[PDB]
């Protein structure tokens, strides 16, 4: 399964979570930004690696980073 | 058996039999489990 | 200082005490690279035994020959080519048969030179000091033979006189 | 060289006390089985199954060599060479000066007979569930126990009798090849000499 | 022209070099 | 599906066919294997080196055996200029009678030998098919030795440690002195003892070598210091090679130039060369410090080399630990040196042929030059790729930095933009203007007015030729003058031989050059600069850029970084190697095209055809490719076939593999995954085939794998088609 | 140790424990003498008299080797002079 990391440059704009096609990211409470929220990656087993999450990231060099790793039938997007 | 019969003895042997046994072994090995 | 053979040098670290025949003779420090002295002692003893047998065969072939004609060559180096390849390949196969089991044995054992060869039981009942003395005798004689067999080969290749 | 160790102390050989005693045959078998599993488990290599099968084949082949000598002596074994126009250029052996020396027809016929026997063997190999004695060892099956230096003296149609005769036939083939190579005559010539003359007569 | 003995023993020596190759191959592990 | 990539558990858990593909392509990347240490890495590399040397020796032994068994070496000895060497016999069941007849040579169909091994072995003193058999036997014995050593050094008590592997001074002392100097000394011994008398008709074999004196005086002059005695009475100008007629007694001489009969370097010249090289390398092998308190510690040498004014930063202080701890830095250095060395071999073995009767073997000359130049390009690209790998995975900025200031290597990443920008400027400059002049010549000649061509005389290169003694350009410079100090100095040592060879129209020594040579050399410079630009850009930008400032965290080879932020195709350092392989192939193609056309015109005699038509592109296309491709394509026609039929088949095969590479390069993934899904559905939903199901899920090749496969097809097709063309064209044009 | 340097001249340890103890007043004149001798030997073996097989003269050859050496001797002389030696 791929690896997804969140960095404290998160501004809690939720654009990553609402762009994930496989429900990998979610918004959790935080105290490091104005919005009081930070993205989390608790379901990386469903991560497919499409990187839509970081295409919607407005922070300078990203706050969500997807590191491709071992492959799985879920991560390979295999309907068969 | 003359020396000129060695090509006809070896070329089929190598170029057909060795592929067959090598394919058998490689397929068996790469299709193994744990 | 600690070398008996070269009373002025200090021997290397691995040359001490046990492994009879240890006279501190390793000026080049070859023992510093080998992990232990087991394999090098096995090789030295194999060379010693082969050289003893070679010197004995050299002299005997100089004086005594088998009844057949193919063994009538007096020069050992000329007999190396005069003797039929069948005899030499049989000798080589016998040596290789002895050598493969000992090949498994040598690289792992604590005493690779101890092949268990004692048909006459010359070591049964001997004390530790007597056994060490026998080992020293064997090593001495083997080193002298090695020097001697190399000298015989050189003098036969350089003058054609196989002896004296 | 001197300021370091060429071989680390953690990588040192340990004497295998598990092979104490264990005459060279047992030691060699154990070393082969431990070093090469999945081919030892199949019965291949220095194994009693392989020895039995090779002994059977050696006896049958002593019979085949006698038959071949008889056929050569008695005017059988067709004459000439194969037809290159009929069987392609793969049967051509050499072209000395404008003539094509082909594979002898006798060699082709003997190869066809050996193909018959080898095909029978291949069928028996891929017929494991219907043959009395299989070629390879089943997973779980254990190799029959080595017979030793001298197998038991049990006359008749016994495992020991077949074992002894197979060993004898294989040794005879080894001796025949050694005599032919050392002296320089044909294999059938050596068999003829070793039968007095009653084969190629 | 080389003889049958010359080619035969070269083939036999080549076999020995083959057994040494698989021993190195198997020692470099599966 | 749980035990093929034993070295990688991540791959072994892949349920798709990608596991098998990646298992092959990651087998030799030992540093990335599971449960990996440095000691195991060096030990495995050591054993692999032993196996590799064994493979090389077995290959040489096979060549020797097949020349001895199925060749015509003995017949070629008696008539080297008319008898064509035979590589090995052919037994192919698919042959028709016509193919058998056409390939028939003496007793069996056989392949002509284009490796030049006949001339090489003849020069070093081989005259019998039993001498070759002895060499094959000895080489198989050496291969057995190396295999045994490789097995032995994986045993527990014989596995070397990291300190032994990283002992730089010991390895350098031994490599230099022992390997180079002592191997040169032994080669001089063989050259003299065997080769020198064998060229003079005296047989020196493994029987009469302890009793046949290489020199009549016999080691007396060497110890006495009268070393001139070994140079007295050299081979005359009427010496027949391999025979005692007109021979001499000297063993070490300066003669220069070529043998008047074989048109190759004097054997006594090469023996003296190897003796001098042996002495020099044995001397140079005592430089570095070992257990006897004298020598050099290269760490101190590197650290002490900082310019005092300060322009290289802190110097080379951190380079010792950088190189020692990285196997990719050393591999890149070795590959670059080997590439330069084999380029040197290619450039010198045609200008200065070292083997008897090799100058008149035109197909083997072309094959050797092309082979060595292609190997050179491969080695250079590999050196740069491993430099990039070192940057990605072995480079440590902390080691190469002392108190903020950066060492000589770390400073290469500071002006990396300057380096890349200037490489780009040079590449654009050369490309723009070389193409401009070529197209100007194309248009001007096409319009029927060739006098308006822009033809620049290569005066700088012709100046060098005159400096070495060529009196063809009327420069009267250094050796073209008999009064210059350069000429008076060697007027008694090697000028008469050298001048007689350089000033000869039948040699390839310093071929006469014109405007076509100028333009093609500028094309070669453009190719070199562009390949260097791609490789250097990939190496320096390997650790990151503006588009990917964390590229080092993704490794040397990864597909991309995604679809956003613009795009991100071919952004990895591996992709820079992949792109530079095309430019290396193009540059080597230009070099080999130039060499082959120049030598085809020289051998055929119509050197005016090259000098006139080489200045414009259509000249190349019409007079090299279209003209010399006629014999090759008519290797088989609807009327018959020739022994060149195999070369035409290889020509078409290379074209096919090239275009399959085009498949794998133009069409990317994603288009092949959906098609594979359709095929999977078809197999799953069809009777009589549902009984058979795959164990690994069939998936499309990965992006990096697809790039590799397309590059492999491109390169294999390129090499095969050009080898077929050059060989068949030379054979069919020059008889 | 610590052959690394950043001042005006390197420490005398870079000359080895044989040249580190030579006074600069010895190395300097020795370097000049070696350079002159090597240049003369080179100009006597060649240039002034053309080389020949019969005329090699190990003195001129060995001599000529003092020219490359001279370079090192005067470099060491400067290093010693700047290090108050
Ligand atoms: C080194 C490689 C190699 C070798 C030696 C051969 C050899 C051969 N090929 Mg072949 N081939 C190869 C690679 C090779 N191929 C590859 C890679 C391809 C794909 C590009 C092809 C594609 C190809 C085609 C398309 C055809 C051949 C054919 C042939 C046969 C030549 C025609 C002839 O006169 O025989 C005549 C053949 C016979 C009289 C009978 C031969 C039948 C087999 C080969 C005999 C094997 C005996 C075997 C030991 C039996 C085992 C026991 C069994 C009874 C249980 C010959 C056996 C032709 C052929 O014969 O087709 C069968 C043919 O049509 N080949
Ligand atoms: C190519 C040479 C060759 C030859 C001449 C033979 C000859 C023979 N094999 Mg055989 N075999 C061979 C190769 C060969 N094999 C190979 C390569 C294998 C491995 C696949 C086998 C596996 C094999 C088995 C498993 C059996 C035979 C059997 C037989 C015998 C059948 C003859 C018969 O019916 O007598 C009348 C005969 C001894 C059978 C046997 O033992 O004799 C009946 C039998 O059961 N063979
Ligand atoms: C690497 C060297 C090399 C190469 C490329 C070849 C190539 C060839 N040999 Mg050959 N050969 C070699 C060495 C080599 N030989 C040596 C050293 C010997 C002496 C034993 C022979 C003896 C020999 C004979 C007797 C015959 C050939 C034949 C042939 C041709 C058909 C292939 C064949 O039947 O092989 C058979 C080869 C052998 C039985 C000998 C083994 C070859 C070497 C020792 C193994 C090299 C392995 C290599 C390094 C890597 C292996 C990769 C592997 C793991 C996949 C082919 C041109 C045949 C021929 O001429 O047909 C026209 C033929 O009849 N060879
Ligand atoms: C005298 C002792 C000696 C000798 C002969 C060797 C020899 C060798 N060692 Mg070695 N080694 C030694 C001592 C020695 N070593 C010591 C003491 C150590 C420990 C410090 C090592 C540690 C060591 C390692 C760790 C490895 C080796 C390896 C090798 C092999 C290199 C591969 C090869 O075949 O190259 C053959 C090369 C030649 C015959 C010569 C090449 C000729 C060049 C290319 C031409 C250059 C000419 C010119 C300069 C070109 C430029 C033109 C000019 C104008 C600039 C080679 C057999 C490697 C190997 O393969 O292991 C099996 C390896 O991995 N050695
Ligand atoms: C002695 C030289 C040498 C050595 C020791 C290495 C060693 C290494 N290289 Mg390297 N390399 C070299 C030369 C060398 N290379 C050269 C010359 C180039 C330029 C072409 C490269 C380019 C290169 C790249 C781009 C990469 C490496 C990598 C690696 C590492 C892993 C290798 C691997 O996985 O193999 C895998 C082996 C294969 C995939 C087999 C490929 C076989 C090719 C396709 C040829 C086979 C086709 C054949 C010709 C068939 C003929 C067709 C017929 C019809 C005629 C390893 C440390 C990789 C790495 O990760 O390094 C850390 C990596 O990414 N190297
Ligand atoms: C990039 C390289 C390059 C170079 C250096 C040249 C150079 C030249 N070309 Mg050329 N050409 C090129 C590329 C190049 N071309 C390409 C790519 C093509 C294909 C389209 C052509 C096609 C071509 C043709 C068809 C012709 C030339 C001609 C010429 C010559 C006359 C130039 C001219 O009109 O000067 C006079 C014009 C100027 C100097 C303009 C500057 C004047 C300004 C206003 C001065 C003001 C400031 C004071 C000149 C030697 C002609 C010729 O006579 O060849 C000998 C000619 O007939 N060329
Ligand atoms: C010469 C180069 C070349 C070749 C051979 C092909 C071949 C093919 N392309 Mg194409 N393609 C090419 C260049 C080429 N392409 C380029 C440059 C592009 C870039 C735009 C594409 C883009 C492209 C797309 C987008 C598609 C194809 C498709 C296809 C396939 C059509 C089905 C077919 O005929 O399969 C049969 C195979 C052949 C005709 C190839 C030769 C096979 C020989 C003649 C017969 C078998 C030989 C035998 C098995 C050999 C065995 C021996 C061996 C093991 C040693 C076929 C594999 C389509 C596809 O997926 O297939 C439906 C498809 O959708 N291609
Ligand atoms: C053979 C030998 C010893 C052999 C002993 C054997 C086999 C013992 C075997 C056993 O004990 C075991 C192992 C185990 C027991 O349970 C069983 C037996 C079987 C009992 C020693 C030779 C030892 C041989 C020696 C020391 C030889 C020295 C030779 C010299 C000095 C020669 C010099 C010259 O040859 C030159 C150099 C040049 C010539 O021209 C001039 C001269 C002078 C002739
Ligand atoms: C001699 C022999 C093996 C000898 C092995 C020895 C000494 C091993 C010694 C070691 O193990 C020890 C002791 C200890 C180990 O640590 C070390 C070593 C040294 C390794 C095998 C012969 C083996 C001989 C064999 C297997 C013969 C097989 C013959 C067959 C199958 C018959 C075939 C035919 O019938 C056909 C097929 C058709 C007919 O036309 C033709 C014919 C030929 C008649
Ligand atoms: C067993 C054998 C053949 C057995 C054949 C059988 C079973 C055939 C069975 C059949 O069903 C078939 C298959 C097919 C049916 O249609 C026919 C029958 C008949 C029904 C041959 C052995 C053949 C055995 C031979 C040839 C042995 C040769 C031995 C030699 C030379 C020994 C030499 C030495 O003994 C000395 C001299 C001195 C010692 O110190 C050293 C050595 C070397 C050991
Ligand atoms: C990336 C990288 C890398 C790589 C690199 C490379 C690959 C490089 C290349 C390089 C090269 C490839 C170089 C070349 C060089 C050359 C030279 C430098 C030459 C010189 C020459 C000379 C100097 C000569 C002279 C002369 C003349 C001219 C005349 C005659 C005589 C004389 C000799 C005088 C590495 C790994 C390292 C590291 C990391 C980074
Ligand atoms: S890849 Fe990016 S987008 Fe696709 S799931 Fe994993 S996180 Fe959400």
């Amino acid at each position: 399964s791929h690896t997804v990391k969140i960095y404290d440059t998160c501004i809690g704009c939720t654009q990553c979570v609402r762009a994930c096609p496989t429900d990998v990211l979610e918004m959790v409470p935080w105290d490091g930004c104005k919005a009081g929220q930070i993205a989390s990656a608790p379901r990386t087993e469903d991560c497919v690696g499409c990187k839509r999450c970081e295409t919607a990231c407005p922070t300078d060099f990203l706050s969500v980073r997807v590191y491709l790793g071992g492959e799985t039938t879920r991560s390979l997007g295999l309907a068969y | 058996m003359s020396l000129d019969l060695l090509p006809s003895f070896f070329v089929p042997l190598v170029g057909l039999v060795l592929p067959l046994f090598s394919i058998i072994g490689l397929f068996l090995y790469i299709e193994k489990e744990n | 200082a600690q070398s008996k053979a070269l009373p002025f040098l200090k021997a290397p670290a691995k040359l001490d005490g046990s492994l009879a025949g240890d006279f501190g003779f390793d000026p080049m420090g070859i023992s510093d690279q080998v992990a232990n002295l087991k394999y090098v002692r096995a090789a030295e003893l194999k060379h010693c035994r082969v050289a003893m047998l070679g010197f004995l065969g050299w002299v005997v072939q100089q004086y005594v020959h088998l009844p057949g004609e193919i063994y009538a060559e007096s020069n050992p180096l000329k007999a190396l080519t005069s003797v039929p390849l069948l005899s030499q390949i049989q000798i080589f196969l016998f040596i290789g048969a002895i050598e493969l089991a000992t090949l498994d044995q040598t690289y792992t054992a604590d005493k690779p030179w101890d092949l268990g060869f004692d048909p006459l039981n010359f070591s049964k009942g001997k004390s530790e000091q007597q056994m060490k003395d026998l080992e020293v005798k064997e090593l001495k004689n083997g080193r002298v033979a090695m020097i001697a067999i190399m000298g015989l080969i050189a003098q036969t290749l350089y003058t054609g006189v196989p002896l004296f | 060289g001197t300021p370091f160790d060429t071989v680390s102390k953690d990588e040192l050989a340990v004497e295998n006390k598990a092979m104490a005693g264990k005459s060279v045959f047992e030691r060699a078998m154990a070393d082969f089985n431990g070093r090469y599993p999945a081919v030892a488990a199949l019965g291949l290599g220095p194994s009693a199954k392989a020895e039995r099968w090779n002994g059977r084949h050696a006896m049958f082949g002593w019979i085949v060599l006698l038959a071949t000598g008889y056929a050569q002596a008695h005017g059988l074994l067709p004459e000439g060479g194969m037809d290159a126009k009929e069987w392609g250029t793969w049967v051509i052996v050499s072209t000395t000066n404008g003539e094509q020396v082909t594979i002898p027809a006798a060699r082709a016929a003997i190869a066809i007979g050996h193909l018959h026997f080898g095909a029978v063997g291949v069928f028996a190999a891929y017929s494991k569930n219907s043959v009395k004695d299989r070629l390879l060892l089943e997973p779980g099956e254990k190799d029959e126990a080595p017979a030793g230096l001298f197998p038991a003296l049990r006359p008749g149609l016994t495992k020991e009798a077949e074992m002894l005769n197979g060993r004898v036939a294989m040794l005879g083939l080894v001796a025949l090849v050694a005599v032919s190579a050392a002296t320089g005559q044909d294999i059938l010539s050596v068999i003829d000499q070793g039968l007095g003359g009653l084969l190629l007569k | 022209m080389i003889y049958d003995s010359q080619v035969y023993i070269a083939l036999v020596i080549a076999v020995v070099a083959s057994v040494l190759a698989i021993r190195l191959g198997a020692t470099l592990y599966n | 599906v749980y035990k093929f990539p034993k070295f990688s558990k991540a791959l072994a858990e892949d349920p798709s066919t990608r596991r098998i593909w990646y298992g092959i392509a990651t087998a030799h990347d030992f540093e990335s294997h599971d449960a990996m240490t440095e000691s195991k890495l060096y030990q495995k590399i050591f054993a692999s080196h032993f196996g590799h040397i064994a493979i090389i020796f077995l290959w040489t032994a096979g060549n020797l055996f097949h020349v001895a068994w199925q060749g015509n070496f003995e017949a070629w000895i008696l008539n080297p200029l008319k008898v064509r060497p035979i590589a090995h016999a052919i037994w192919d069941p698919h042959f028709g009678q016509a193919a058998y007849k056409a390939f028939l040579k003496t007793s069996s169909p056989a392949n002509l030998a284009l490796s030049g091994v006949y001339e090489w072995w003849y020069t070093i003193g081989m005259r019998t098919n039993n001498d070759l058999y002895q060499g094959s036997f000895f080489l198989i014995l050496l291969s057995s030795l190396l295999l045994f050593a490789g097995w032995l050094h994986l045993q527990p008590s014989f596995r070397p440690s990291l300190d032994w592997f990283k002992a730089n001074e010991y390895r350098l002392n031994h490599h230099l002195s022992g390997l180079f100097g002592v191997s040169s000394l032994a080669w001089t011994g063989h050259l003299v003892h065997v080769a020198i008398p064998e060229s003079r008709g005296i047989h020196v074999g493994w029987d009469n070598f302890l009793t046949v004196l290489p020199h009549p005086e016999g080691l007396t002059p060497f110890f006495s210091g009268n070393w001139k005695a070994y140079a007295q009475n050299p081979d005359t100008a009427s010496h027949i090679f391999g025979s005692g007629e007109g021979s001499g007694t000297a063993i070490l001489t300066f003669l220069g130039g070529f043998h008047p009969q074989t048109k190759s370097l004097w054997l006594t010249d090469m023996a003296h060369h190897h003796l001098a090289i042996a002495v020099l390398f044995i001397v140079a092998g005592h430089m570095y410090r070992t257990n006897w308190l004298i020598g050099h510690q290269m760490k101190l040498i590197l650290e002490a080399h900082r310019p005092p004014g300060g322009r290289l930063g802190i110097g080379h202080i951190g380079l010792y630990e950088t190189i020692t701890n990285s196997l990719h830095f050393q591999l890149g250095l070795a590959l670059a040196a080997l590439g330069v060395a084999t380029s040197l071999t290619a450039q010198h073995m045609y200008a200065l042929p070292p083997y008897a009767f090799l100058a008149s073997n035109f197909p083997t000359q072309a094959a050797l030059y092309t082979h060595h130049q292609y190997i050179a390009g491969f080695l250079m690209v590999g050196a740069f790729a491993h430099g990039a790998i070192f940057f990605v995975r072995d480079y440590d900025p902390a080691v190469n930095t002392r108190n903020g200031e950066k060492n000589v290597l770390a400073r290469m990443l500071e002006h990396k933009e300057a380096i890349i920008s200037h490489l780009s400027w040079v590449s654009l400059f050369l490309g723009f203007h070389t193409l401009g002049i070529y197209v100007h010549n194309d248009v001007v000649v096409a319009f029927g007015q060739p006098e308006k061509q822009i033809l620049v005389e290569p005066l700088f290169a012709e100046w060098i030729q005159a400096a070495s003694g060529k009196t063809l350009y009327n420069f009267d410079l250094l050796l073209a003058s008999s009064n210059s100090p350069a000429s008076v100095a060697s007027s008694q040592l090697w000028l008469p031989g050298w001048l007689s060879a350089i000033n000869d129209g039948k040699n390839s020594l310093f071929l006469p050059i014109g405007p076509g040579d100028f333009l093609v050399h500028h094309a070669i410079a453009l190719g070199l600069h562009t390949t260097t630009l791609i490789l250097v850009k990939g190496a320096l930008d390997a650790r990151g850029s503006k588009l990917m400032p964390d590229k080092k965290d993704f490794g040397y080879s990864f597909p991309c970084d995604g679809p956003g932020r613009g795009g991100t195709c071919d952004i990895s350092a591996w992709d820079a190697f992949y792109l530079a392989m095309f430019w290396m192939l193009n540059t080597i193609g230009w070099v080999t095209f130039y060499w082959h056309w120049k030598h085809l015109t020289l051998w055929q005699g119509n050197q005016v055809q090259f000098n006139e038509s080489s200045n414009y592109i259509m000249g190349w296309l019409r007079d090299y490719l279209w003209l010399n491709s006629s014999p090759l394509i008519n290797g088989y026609n609807p009327f018959g076939m020739n022994s060149l039929s195999v070369w035409a088949w290889m020509f078409l095969f290379g074209h096919l593999v090239w275009a399959t590479g085009f498949m794998f390069l133009i069409s990317w993934r994603g288009y092949w995954q959906e098609l594979i899904e359709t095929i999977v559905w078809a197999h799953e939903r069809t009777p009589l085939a549902n009984l058979v199901r795959w164990k690994d899920k069939p998936v499309a090749l990965s992006i990096v794998q697809a790039r590799l496969v397309g590059l492999a097809h491109f390169t294999i097709g390129y090499v095969l088609t050009y080898a077929a063309f050059v060989i068949a064209s030379t054979i069919g044009k020059l008889g | 140790e610590s052959t690394y340097w950043e001042g005006k001249a390197p420490p005398s340890v870079v000359l080895g424990p044989f040249l580190s103890k030579i006074p600069s007043g010895v190395l300097g004149p020795a370097s000049l003498v070696a350079l002159i001798v090597g240049s003369y030997c080179t100009h006597e073996s060649n240039i002034f008299n053309t080389l020949t097989v019969d005329t090699i003269y190990p003195a001129y050859v060995l001599g000529s080797f003092l020219t490359p050496i001279s370079w090192g001797l005067h470099v060491a002389a400067w290093i010693q002079k700047m290090n108050k030696a």
